[PDB]
């Protein structure tokens, strides 16, 4: 056996919910930096 | 607990015959403090007599 | 509110700063000011020592109150005081530095007992006490200044501020928090050790009266399962009615904007209904 | 087995969530409203008693995360089920972590309402509308968690 | 400053050498605190005495 | 506050390896028995799904790089925004190889047997499919990015004058060049790979 | 074993998070287009009823969390499948997360759009269009969690 | 051979499958929507032509919730690993394209709208290039609907 | 039931309700005593109406103090794991809430005391919102003496 | 044994470094950072120089808060002793520790912005050292519950 | 059991840390002091040798690491008890991470010190009167040190 | 088991480390020192061969870690004690993390002195004697180095 704790099905599923996680990570840091043109949209 | 209402009587009754005999010269200052302090003094006996009336704790100690 | 204040603002400083040592010695450096005020007043005063002889009467009944707080408490200088008889009596023959019982003889006259002071678990009685304490001391505060506005909408005639924020605020008020203050002074009153019954946790019967009504773990009295309900009926009645009185009726009595009495109302029922849980809490 | 040893664990790190996220929401919304407040009435003194909603708002957030660390607290106790330490962790998150969402909406909106409303007078009306649509979202989690929170230990073996 | 100061080393010292004299269980009651009473009474009112001699000299001051 | 997590997570792994290590059980952090026991279902459809998801990522990227270029390129001189459009297409191309992959790799991908499903075949075709889905789908996400950028050269030359974009295409060319190599070596690698038995 | 014990975790999980991250997403919405309207109301107060519209749309992501989040809570128990726990956290997480991704829009679209619309009243509209393109992402994330819902316990064992 | 923790995959595969692709939607709308608001507001008969960009950004998670829907009735208590991971593969490779898509979508669709006010012969300039950036989310679909066929066999 | 690793969690409970209360006072009398010393140079008369924020800022560590105390004279080698963990609950109830009640105090009691020497009339507003601010830890206060009165209730 | 292992007094050790290491941090930043502050304001104003020392005073008394708990802490470690000693060594040590470091970043963050300002005016030398009792009272309150938690190392262990 | 084979990892890691952080803080403080001597006496070269003092007493607590690393090192044996090593740990760490902190202090206000006593003659005695205070860090990690070396086998089975 | 297997990785690490850090931190001092010579002595190029010390005395650590590191290979073998191997580490972490602080502050030090040497020419004696404080860093490094290694075999059995 590999582990009782982490045992085979655990550990391959913290590693899809940690390659879904790190692309939700990214995808939130990406529309994070996401800034509105102001000057555009004033009428100075 | 009727030993709470025995001194709420005397303290009440002291507190209406002291509306009633507060000097002119100062009386919504002089009947104001002098009530409402034995209210609070008694409000604080009441409440640190009731709780060792009936106590569900007892003191426990190692040391004497 | 500076006429109340002349009593209750020494008097829950001296809840909080309770020994007759301390209490003694702010009222002695009160006193000295009070006593020397000719020569003081006539004196160049700076900002901490005007600040402190402008209120030498608020020191002294500072130190007055926290003198008769501290003799209801045994802390003098954090000793006791053995001028009573005591209620508890420790056992005669016992083995050294072994842990022992008191059993209650009787109940300490005046103040909080001395048989407390060296004690394991006199701290969790004292936390009790105190919380306790706190908690019926702010709702006499609350329920004595709450009356004040009803006798000024009662000085400005107006029944509909009275119908519309007294009653809604005093049976919403009284049937919750008068209750639990209540509840502690007859959870006080029973004995719940020679009656063999359980001592009802009131924590989690106020928890228990707005989750699952009519459901009494720990019965405290007769009737407490019909009666809370209602109690909650009478509170959860005066959420609609403090918030839509005024408005409606004010509506009604142009038949004026009613965008700035309708949010305003639901202010001052958020406000409200926040601040009487918020409060004896604080 | 049903109710392990380490089942009050959930119950207890979510009592005291409901009460720290709660309060980190509502400490934003007191902070960064109370910046605008502070701001503000330096030129218009006469409007701090009306400028007060968002700080009030910000508070009733953190009166919804105490009346759910209350009743989690009376439902704990040793060798209680894991799911009533479950369902407990979940209600101390549903309220904690979106009152928090709530308390930022409260206190980002209010500190521009109030550098807003002493220039328009009209435009405070918009802010207290505005800050209930941002404090309905604690309202929300505090209806999850309420609801969560009755099953707890409703026929629990 | 060293009158106050001393004085309340009169009133207080004099009080605890009072209550170590007279065995008061809020001094010797517990298996922590010291056997003797007046062995410590003996050398807590000498130190009420030194403080009455701090009080006599700073009060011609 | 992500350095501190690379910091605690590193301090984590080697407090627990050489805590392992010590106390005379540091086999237990056994990579070879995870490489043996887990599904080989997870390494393939995990190869496909990151082949199709990387190329696509790699081609996106490349199409706004030289097109957000081109757009802002284009406003003076609007006659290439159609000539140019073999920019956007050279970093598209990169898409439709990790398709054509992702499709014959899935060919591979059937109902092993219960009795021989951590066999020595069914595990080599897990791992093939992983690592020729990975090189395919990062070798066009490369590309892509690459030819993106040298079309976002060339799409700003040619607005400079109309003679540098045959010179400056010769570098997307070369750019192209990786996704193909991608694309071989994708099939070579699941070339001898059966199917799921 | 195919009903254990950590089964309720993920189960309230899902309970928690599709209420937290659609108040996150609502939170953001309302913010971020909350102070686009405190900022162009100071000067046009005339259209301040109508640039609430970007609040109002923030603020259904938050009742779209809501409604799964009850439907969760309503299928909770002590002894249900792990199959029901994955599919109430699959359902959990296609509202909060794409309901976040929805508010994130409704957000950036709303104070964008409440700015230009003081300049051209001919950009409500398309603000309007905009934002339904924004919010029917969250009323897509409400559709695949009711799909899982119903799902979720249904030939149980 | 289908074990208790199999319908973990194909469960959040199905939340994927929605989540990743409304992310790259909701960009592709608020970063395109950003500059038909702001080219808006001195050239105003813009305003319906340049609603492209949020429509492909729209098509992209219809592209995602079909994905979603399909995997979540193919989902059971007793499916092996076999139809998990491979309705998680169905779920990333959507995921993936669709937020790639998205992002495409929504740095091409600003800029194209800012050039279309200035230069007239952008606007199918943008188009014929956010149709090479829509199909993207049709390259991972295909991918998709592939693996969704392939999950009870 | 009762491990020998469960005062651990209570240690860890008596630590955070201390360091953690300490932090957010911290911040609240840095922020505050940066304000004071930049508004009292030119308006040394109003020093003692300003220290408001920094008693609100000691406050919070007290609340730490007293959870602490209690959380500490409840602690044993042969305790129960639930009061363990009860213990560690009420050290970080007080502990991250007597934080974000700092971090509050700190933020408003600056913009308050830079502005309140401008304006005589914005130091009642001032206390106004510290007195919100300040509840926010009582309020982690409530939560942890609720905690800690149930940490040896019916305990096994 | 059970109650006490072998791995218990590293638990010791690390409540006794601790104590000292994070109070050395915050007595280095309130000793530098409102040093700073006395060697800027004295090139103009050289006369008080042995009265602006009060944060550098009151930050290295954070420090002797940590030397008085680690002293402690480490005349009660044993090679046999219990587990719940080490934890709540510990325990001591980060409670004087992580709050002797915020008392001393408050320290040296007033102190710097009162030394800078002190300079101007003469009448916030009073305000500073009274805004710095309470910066330095949070290392006291942490000495305080560190003194409590180390009553209770050995008192009822077997 | 009490003397295990990993015993001496500990006692070695503290044996290395008890000079390396103290080097590390000694660095810092010869570092930046050098910079400001270097900066302030290209025009006033007559205070070379008075300002050496913040570069002297940085030098001091890395013989203050040099000297628990000997004391610690000539008290490695093989077979060692674990309480050994976990003290001697302790002993590097507690002069190490002190030192370094002592090593910062020192740094700052010996810049901060010499860059202004090239104006005021009178601030050399406030330099030394402050680093006497910053190098009592280091002091205090050694007396800490010392106390612990002087236990890690003094009834040790 | 008390001279296991995995016991030359330690030494083997530390045989490694201590010319690694040693020379990560001699690359500093002799980078940051030499683009402070060579943007010095484009206007004074007489003192080309008088401000190179810094160059010289960066590299003088790296021989520190050099010496160490032959003296810690020439004592691995297959079967060592696990003490061998620990004490191995314990030197080369104190000889490569020390020396890179020696190189950090010899970098640090080293283009401030040779810029300003050159304005001032009565610096240059002030630049050695920081520098002689700043290379001596390494040196006490090498002594507990030397004072380990010396340990390593002395008493081992098995």
């Amino acid at each position: 056996i590999l582990s009782s704790i982490w045992t085979e099905g655990l550990l391959m599923c913290l590693i899809v919910s940690a390659l879904l996680l790190f692309i939700l990570i990214v995808a939130l840091s990406w529309i994070s930096n996401l800034d509105i043109t102001y000057g555009a949209l004033e009428k100075s | 607990f009727y030993t709470v209402v025995g001194v709420f009587i005397v303290v009440s009754a002291m507190s209406v015959l002291f509306w009633i005999m507060a000097p002119k010269n100062n009386q919504a200052v002089w009947r104001s403090t002098v009530i409402l302090t034995l209210a609070m003094m008694f409000l604080m006996w009441a409440i640190t007599f009731l709780c060792q009336l009936h106590p569900l704790v007892a003191p426990r100690r190692s040391d004497l | 509110a500076g006429l109340a204040t002349v009593v209750t603002f020494p008097f829950m400083f001296a809840i909080m700063f309770g020994d007759m040592g301390h209490g003694f010695i702010l009222f002695l450096m009160a006193l000295f000011l009070v006593l020397n005020e000719r020569k003081f007043g006539a004196m160049h005063r700076d900002e901490i020592f005007d600040m402190a002889f402008t209120g030498r009467y608020v020191l002294l009944l500072m130190g007055a109150f926290s003198v008769y707080t501290g003799l209801l408490y045994n802390d003098i200088f954090s000793k006791s005081m053995t001028i009573f008889k005591s209620g508890w009596q420790w056992p005669s023959t016992f083995r050294k530095g072994e842990s022992i019982e008191a059993k209650k003889t009787g109940v300490y006259p005046f103040g909080l007992d001395f048989a407390w002071h060296g004690t394991d678990n006199g701290l969790l009685f004292s936390n009790s006490y105190k919380m306790k304490l706190s908690i019926l001391m702010g709702y006499a505060h609350m329920t004595y200044s709450f009356m004040f506005s009803y006798i000024n909408y009662r000085a400005k005639n107006s029944k509909v501020d009275i119908i519309g924020n007294f009653i809604p605020g005093l049976v919403f008020m009284q049937s919750i928090f008068g209750y639990l203050s209540w509840a502690i002074v007859y959870k006080w009153s029973k004995d719940w050790i020679k009656d063999d019954k359980p001592a009802p946790g009131l924590l989690n019967m106020l928890i228990n009266m707005f989750l699952a009504p009519g459901t009494i773990d720990d019965q405290l009295y007769s009737g407490q399962a019909k009666l809370q309900v209602v109690l909650l009926l009478a509170a959860l009645v005066c959420v609609p009615w403090l918030l839509l009185y005024k408005p409606l009726t004010l509506r009604r009595l142009n038949k004026f904007n009613f965008g700035d009495v309708m949010i305003h109302q639901v202010i001052h029922t958020i406000e409200f209904c926040l601040n009487c849980i918020s409060h004896t809490a604080s | 087995e049903l109710c392990p040893v380490y089942a009050p664990f959930f119950g207890a790190i979510g009592c005291a969530s409901a009460i720290i996220f709660t309060s980190l929401g509502a400490a934003y919304g007191t902070a960064k409203s109370g910046v605008g407040i502070c701001a503000t009435c330096v030129l218009r003194p006469d409007l701090l008693f009306k400028n007060i909603v968002p700080v009030i708002m910000a508070g009733i957030i953190a009166i919804y995360g105490l009346v759910v660390s209350v009743l989690v607290c009376y439902s704990l106790g040793q060798k209680q089920a894991l799911y009533t330490g479950f369902i407990q962790l979940g209600a101390g998150l549903s309220v904690g972590l979106s009152g928090l969402a709530a308390g930022f909406a409260i206190g980002i909106v209010g500190d521009a309402g109030v550098r807003g409303s002493s220039q328009q007078p009209r435009l405070f009306v918009g802010m207290i509308l505005i800050l209930i649509f941002a404090e309905v979202l604690g309202l929300y989690g505090l209806i999850v968690a309420l609801l969560l929170n009755s099953r707890a230990t409703q026929d629990v073996v | 400053c060293c009158t106050v100061l001393s004085a309340f080393g009169v009133v207080i010292l004099s009080v605890i050498a009072h209550l170590f004299n007279t065995n008061h269980e809020s001094f010797v009651g517990s298996i922590n605190d010291p056997e003797d009473g007046p062995a410590v009474a003996h050398t807590v009112y000498l130190a009420a005495l030194v403080y009455l001699v701090f009080f006599v000299f700073c009060g011609f001051q | 506050f992500s350095h501190f997590l690379y910091y605690l997570v590193l301090i984590v792994v080697i407090v627990y390896g050489l805590y392992k290590l010590f106390t005379g059980h540091g086999s237990d952090i056994n990579f070879g028995k995870f490489l043996l026991r887990t599904s080989p279902y997870m390494w393939a459809n995990l190869g496909i799904a990151l082949c199709v998801g990387l190329s696509v990522v790699g081609a996106a990227w490349g199409i706004f790089i030289t097109g957000s270029s081109m757009i802002g390129a284009g406003v003076r001189a609007p006659r290439i925004t159609t000539k140019n459009l073999i920019s956007i297409i050279f970093c598209e191309v990169v898409a439709i190889y990790g398709l054509i992959i992702a499709i014959v790799f899935s060919s591979k991908l059937t109902v092993a047997t219960a009795e021989n499903m951590y066999s020595k075949s069914n595990l080599y075709t897990g791992y093939s499919l992983f690592w020729a889905g990975i090189t395919v789908g990062a070798s066009n996400l490369i590309c892509g990015i690459a030819v993106g950028i040298t079309g976002a050269t060339a799409a700003i030359s040619d607005a400079a004058d109309s003679a540098l974009f045959v010179k400056i295409l010769v570098i997307e060319i070369f750019g192209s060049i990786l996704g193909l190599l991608g694309l071989i070596v994708g099939l070579l690698m699941a070339g001898k790979a059966s199917e799921f038995q």
